[PDB]
């Protein structure tokens, strides 16, 4: 099987560097080097993310889409930056304006064809394609607009292969941009109707989880990114490993989406202990479920405790008892019968790889489909209206060839999306 | 908001055809009352059950007459023809377009709209516009303009959905409308190698927008009536190229499943209805559920051979649990 | 004389590798000896690959190892219809190529995992295409039906109410081994909270060895495969008996091993030892096939059983005077060199049809409804060549399996 990553925008891009920083080491691939793999198993399934050309050069099969040179020229001028074949860099030296409209209708719409071109060169690579990974932020141009287009096109070209989306939904407390809800509401819209698996991460849900669950005092972006990339590795790549009970994107999809919206999840990693001290090793297993299922530790902003779950997928990856795994999951399902929805006898989807995260003994990625994420699109949707009402920075959109009915559309859509999700919380 | 889920379901059985009789099929449908059919001992009640010799006139009076009045009253509505291929969907929705006896629901509706208009003609100023498009593989094509392919649904300033760039034609007489339907039917063959295959796998959607303004009263009215001849509900038996002696791969049509979820949601009195599940349900959003009347005519072959398919159809129709 | 076997689904393959292991182990045929007599099917390469990479690597022909690089999908539909279809032909070909090479066979021991994609769906049509190509044989399918509370897949029931209805009208005798109810045995009758799947497999890998292996093997009271279905199914429904083993004692902890027949047989009817969460909560047995192996005196049995026949609290069906097929083999069991199985010199792999499953099916059917009641993951099948029909019409199916398993018992 296979997949083809997609680094839309700067963020989605910045993260690319971290997702590939990791993944590679979790596959023994040095900058341009080959497979130094401490083992021999980190190779029989690599294909999922690379391509064979030389014999020591397995190149990441991702796409780097962005209308701001400097960015990709920071990712390509640093560490692992020199492993991507230049063909991968689909830049847009234009003005990468922070407008969803500027990267979806006017500026991005041009650079698109020169992207799809490659997304096809990579898809028609070889063997059988599974789906595409998509990273980006719903709070900017090259991210929400142009990346949200990249998919609307992808999903017309292969409505068969899957589409996981890793979105950095606009954090609450403080917005790292101003129109944010504009660029956001507009991209979520596109998401709820193309990709079929979305993993929403919040820069501040991370800080928290990174400053209190990792006594880490100076959580640089690199970190946040790093933590995130840690989860997306547990998801995909991982399951493309052996296991007593293994799954793969689809299983994950076909066990997690009760209703076609596409629904968004909230990823959570397992061993998340501070370096030295904490290295408690309390990782027998009840310790991992202890972790994963708590409020804090959910990369999302919202707290599960604020709304039932529809599905859950503990994708563990480290030798354990299909008994102490299958078992724990249960008590968990009974101690919290309250929030776990009922019309699904077994919400949880236990998954079990074998080999764990390179240096760790036992981990377990968590992919939750809780109704709690209602209280986020609400947020976003609110911010919109409060500012849409006055058409705040709307001239930067319309003036870029947009529509007063376009914004209406998205909000509503994504706004209805909130509605539905409640239809199950009850 | 009127009653929430103003969905009526009528089951129409057609006569056994010569192919079924030739095959040796038997008539398995048993009837009771004017609303119940019995298949394999199990009873299925609906708003009405039409036996094999019911007339086009009976079907129109029971299934569409009142909806047409609502449209002229200024409300929206939808009427569907659901069922396996050869069940009687097209016969029901259009029949013989120009035969006064054999014409289906659409011809009779057009006829009644204009006739009503003619009896008004005093202070009311009418304006009728039609649209004719099809959905194949969840892609919309304009049947009035074959260049308009893979169109997209959009919502206007006031939330009302619409097919971006879809031809809207002003009609002034029944004959103009039938000519429009005839053109759409001819245009449909464009870029289609097998029309049988294509017709059974696609959805035809005819829209009649009736606007009126009383020059004196000034009160304006606008109603949209969507007439839909759905794709065959029988996914099974897909012949062709695939796993020769190893196949069973095919899903229920995306729009039919989307329609199922929308109807079930409305039947449950849910405040959230999943219209976005398909382009079809999104376009029909302002005319399906809510304060709109909706009639679904599920059509069935009374053949022993199509027993399992009929069960499915009956079950689909049941999604709208009435009282 | 023989009995081919088709291990379908990752699980049916893991269990397969296991049951297949125990085999050579008690037949003195190391890694590289003769030639198996089965096949391996899966729509996820990486798993069958485990049989291509791991142990018992060269004991198979890359011909009896079928794979569909494509996608597994934890959904019946896709595995049965859409995808699974493409492979079937090829699959069959082997069970027609392997079925020919032999000499007057008896049937195909099928190994699948009820609630899976490749295991539920696929087989559904595999067994399907068999019942027609060899109606004149035995179709005993050995299943691992859904843990009563510890299921895995979110949809599981969808996949198991569908593998039951499609296979029902095609199997001869369906053996059942409950994944969870086996854990209990690993906790309560062996002590270990560290049971790897690789263990449950060693277990069924045992109970199964008692079925085919040893039975098709000479003895003082041989029992052919046909024998089963005959002495085991009272009615055409591909009736599902339950597998049970007796000396499930730990090869470390306790040691009373020397547990004469009189004991090991009583240890079969206590509900805490039956590889199935179908505790005889009321289910009246209606036929049991006590397969013994090792040093056993026929009188010991034709007495140990007599004592049972008169315990009454073990209530057998009415319309059944005597329902005890005593199968005696010679060669004692054969435990893994150093797993965790005791290693006695006699065992009792008793299987049976019990009005008990009236439960297990019930509890699994109900599940289904809850979700179907909301269509839950329905769009996943529809979009895979299925319809409101197959579900609703396979639900009605089992319905008459809840009435069937009710009527054939509880009444006199
Ligand atoms: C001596 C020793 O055992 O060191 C550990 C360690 O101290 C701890 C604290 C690690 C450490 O992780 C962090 O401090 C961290 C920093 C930024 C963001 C997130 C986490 C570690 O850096 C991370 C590193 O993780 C791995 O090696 C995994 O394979 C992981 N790899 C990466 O994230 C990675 C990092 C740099 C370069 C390339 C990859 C992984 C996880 C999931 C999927 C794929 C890969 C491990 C075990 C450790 C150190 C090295 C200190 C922990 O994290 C992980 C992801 O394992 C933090 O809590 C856990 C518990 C570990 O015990
Ligand atoms: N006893 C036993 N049960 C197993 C084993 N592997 C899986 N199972 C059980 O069988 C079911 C899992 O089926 P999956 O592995 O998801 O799927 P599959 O049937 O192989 O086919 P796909 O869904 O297409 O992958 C669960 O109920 C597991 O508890 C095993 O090795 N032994
Ligand atoms: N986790 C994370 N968030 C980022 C990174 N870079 C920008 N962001 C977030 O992305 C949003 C800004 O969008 P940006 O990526 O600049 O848009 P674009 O570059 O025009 O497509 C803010 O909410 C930031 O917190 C990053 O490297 N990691
Ligand atoms: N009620 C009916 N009376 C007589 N013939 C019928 C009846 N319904 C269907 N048929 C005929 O059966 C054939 C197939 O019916 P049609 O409506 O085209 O099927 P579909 O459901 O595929 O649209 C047509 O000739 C049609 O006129
Ligand atoms: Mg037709
Ligand atoms: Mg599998
Ligand atoms: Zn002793």
């Amino acid at each position: 099987r296979e997949i083809v990553h997609i680094q839309a925008g700067q963020c989605g891009n910045q993260i690319g560097a971290k997702f590939w920083e990791v993944i590679s080491d979790e596959h023994g691939i040095d900058p341009t080097g080959s497979y130094h793999g401490d083992s021999d198993l980190q190779l029989e399934r690599i294909n999922v993310y690379y391509n064979e050309a030389a014999g020591n050069k397995y190149v990441p099969r991702a796409i780097l889409v962005d209308l701001e040179p400097g960015t990709m020229d920071s990712v390509r001028s640093g560490p692992f930056g020199q492993i991507f074949r230049p063909d991968n860099f689909v830049f847009g030296q234009s003005g990468a304006g922070n407008n969803w409209a500027k990267g979806h209708y006017t500026e991005g719409a041009e650079l698109v064809d020169s992207v799809l071109d490659v997304v096809r060169k990579e898809s028609e690579s070889c063997d059988c394609l599974q789906g595409f990974q998509l990273t980006h932020s719903l709070g900017g141009g090259t991210g929400s607009g142009m990346g949200t287009l990249l998919i609307s096109k992808i999903r017309e070209e292969y409505p068969d292969r899957i589409m996981n989306t890793f979105s950095v939904v606009p954090s609450p407390k403080v917005s790292d941009t101003v129109v944010e809800p504009y660029n956001a509401t507009l991209s979520v819209h596109q998401l709820v109707e193309n990709t079929d698996e979305t993993y929403c991460i919040d820069n501040e849900a991370l800080y928290d989880i990174c400053f209190r669950t990792l006594k880490l005092t100076t959580p640089t972006y690199g970190d946040l990114n790093h933590l995130v990339s840690a989860t997306m590795s547990g998801v995909t790549t991982c399951l493309r490993f052996p296991g007593q009970l293994n799954a793969d994107l689809r299983k994950l999809a076909v066990n997690m989406v009760p209703f076609p919206r596409l629904h968004f999840f909230m990823p959570g990693f397992a061993p998340l202990t501070s370096r030295g001290s904490q290295q408690y090793r309390a990782l027998t297993v009840p310790e991992l479920t202890q972790q994963m299922f708590d409020a804090k530790n959910m990369m999302a902003a919202c707290d599960p405790r604020h709304g039932r779950y529809l599905t859950v997928a503990a994708v563990f990856r480290g030798r354990m008892s299909m008994k102490e795994v299958d078992e724990q999951m249960l008590n968990v399902q009974n101690k919290n019968s309250s929030y776990f929805v009922e019309w699904i006898p077994n919400n949880v989807k236990t998954a079990v790889c074998d080999i764990p995260p390179r240096g760790l003994k036992m981990s377990a990625t968590f992919i939750g489909n809780s109704t709690a994420i209602q209280e986020l699109f609400k947020r976003i949707s609110e911010q919109f209206t409060a500012m849409f009402r006055r058409k705040a920075f709307l001239h930067w959109y319309t003036g870029e060839g947009m529509d007063e009915m376009e914004f209406t559309e998205a909000e509503s859509n994504m706004n209805d999306l909130v509605s539905e999700y409640q239809q199950y919380q009850d | 908001d009127l009653a929430e889920c103003n969905i009526k379901v009528m089951c129409r059985f057609r006569p056994l055809n010569e192919s079924e009789v030739n095959r040796g099929d038997k008539y398995i449908a048993k009837f009771q009352g004017e609303d119940t059919v019995v298949i394999a001992s199990k009873p299925y009640a609906f708003d009405r059950v039409f036996q094999s010799s019911t007339s086009q006139e009976q079907v129109y009076n029971d299934c569409a007459k009142k909806i047409v009045k609502d449209v002229l009253e200024g409300y929206n509505g939808t009427i569907f023809a659901y069922g396996q291929t050869s069940s009687g969907k097209t016969h029901t929705m259009e029949g013989k377009l120009h035969d006064p006896e054999g014409m289906g629901i659409i011809p009779r509706i057009v006829q009644d709209i204009f006739n009503y208009i003619y009896s008004m003609d005093e202070n009311l100023e009418f304006h009728i516009k039609v649209s004719y498009f099809e959905i194949y593989l969840d892609k919309i094509r304009d049947l009035l303009d074959v260049s308009k392919t893979n169109l997209s649904v959009h919502e206007d300033k006031n939330r009302v959905p619409y097919v971006k760039g879809c031809t809207e034609r002003f009609v002034c007489s029944p004959d103009e409308v039938m000519d429009t339907i005839d053109e759409g039917k001819s245009n449909r063959h464009v870029a289609v190698t097998n029309m049988n295959e294509h017709s059974s796998r696609s959805h035809s959607i005819f829209l009649i927008n009736v606007k009126q303004e009383n020059t004196q009263t000034e009160q304006k009215l606008s109603g949209k009536l969507y007439l839909v001849d759905l794709a065959g509900s029988e996914k099974v038996s897909k012949t062709g190229a695939e796993g020769a002696v190893l196949d069973e791969a095919k899903n229920i049509n995306k729009s039919l499943s989307a329609l199922g979820n929308v109807i079930s949601a409305l039947a449950e009195g849910s405040t959230y209805v999943p219209y976005r599940d398909s382009k079809m349900t999104r376009i029909l959003q302002d005319s399906l559920g809510g304060n709109c009347r909706t009639t679904i005519v599920i059509c069935c072959s009374p053949s022993s051979y199509n027993e399992s398919e009929t069960k499915s159809t009956l079950l689909f129709g049941q999604r709208a649990k009435t009282i | 004389r023989e009995c081919i076997s088709i291990h379908v689904g990752q699980a049916g393959v893991q269990i397969g590798n296991a049951c297949w292991e125990l085999y050579c182990l008690e037949h003195g045929i190391q890694p590289d000896g003769h030639v198996p007599r089965a096949v391996f099917v899966d729509l996820e390469p990486t798993v069958i690959d485990e049989v291509r990479t791991g142990t018992y690597r060269q004991l198979f022909h890359p011909e009896q190892l079928i794979t569909g690089k494509e996608d597994a999908a934890n959904n019946y539909a896709r595995g049965h219809y859409t995808i699974g279809k493409e492979i079937i032909d090829l699959v069959l070909d082997r069970i027609r190529k392997l079925a020919d090479q032999c000499t007057g066979l008896q049937g195909f021991s099928v190994f699948h995992s009820f609630g899976g994609g490749t295991g539920s769906g696929f087989t559904s049509l595999l067994m399907e295409r068999l019942s027609v190509d060899y109606g004149k044989k035995s179709k005993l399918e050995f299943s691992i039906y859904p843990a009563p509370q510890v299921s895995t897949a979110v949809v599981e029931p969808y996949n198991s109410i569908l593998t039951t209805h499609t296979t029902l009208e095609h199997s001869d005798c369906a053996f059942m081994v409950d994944n969870e109810a086996i854990y209990d045995i690993c906790r309560r009758n062996l002590d270990i909270e560290r049971p790897t799947y690789t263990n449950l497999n060693r277990l069924i890998g045992q109970i199964v060895s008692s079925i085919t292996a040893s039975l098709r093997f000479d003895g003082a009271l041989n029992v052919d495969l046909t024998e089963f279905q005959t002495n085991l199914v009272p009615y055409p429904r591909a009736h599902f008996p339950l597998a049970t083993y007796a000396p499930v004692i730990s090869a470390e902890k306790a040691y009373h091993e020397q547990l004469s027949v009189a004991e090991i047989t009583n240890a079969c009817f206590e509900p805490a030892n039956q590889m199935v969460k179908c505790d005889p909560r009321h289910g009246k047995y209606m036929a049991c096939c006590l397969l013994y192996r090792g040093d056993v005196v026929p009188k010991d049995v034709n007495a140990a059983i007599a004592t049972i026949k008169t315990k009454r609290t073990i209530q057998f069906v009415d319309w059944c005077p005597t329902g005890f097929k005593v199968g005696i083999n010679y060669e004692p069991p054969t435990v893994v060199p150093g797993g965790d199985l005791a290693k006695v010199q006699r065992a009792v792999c008793m299987l049976s049809n019990t009005t008990a499953i009236a439960e297990a099916w019930a509890r699994l059917d109900h599940k289904f409804d809850l979700m179907y009641a909301k269509r839950a993951f329905v769009h996943w099948y529809v979009g895979e060549g299925m319809e409101e029909g197959e579900f609703s019409e396979a639900r009605e199916d089992m319905a008459a399996l809840e009435k069937d398993y009710e009527e054939v018992g509880v009444d006199s």
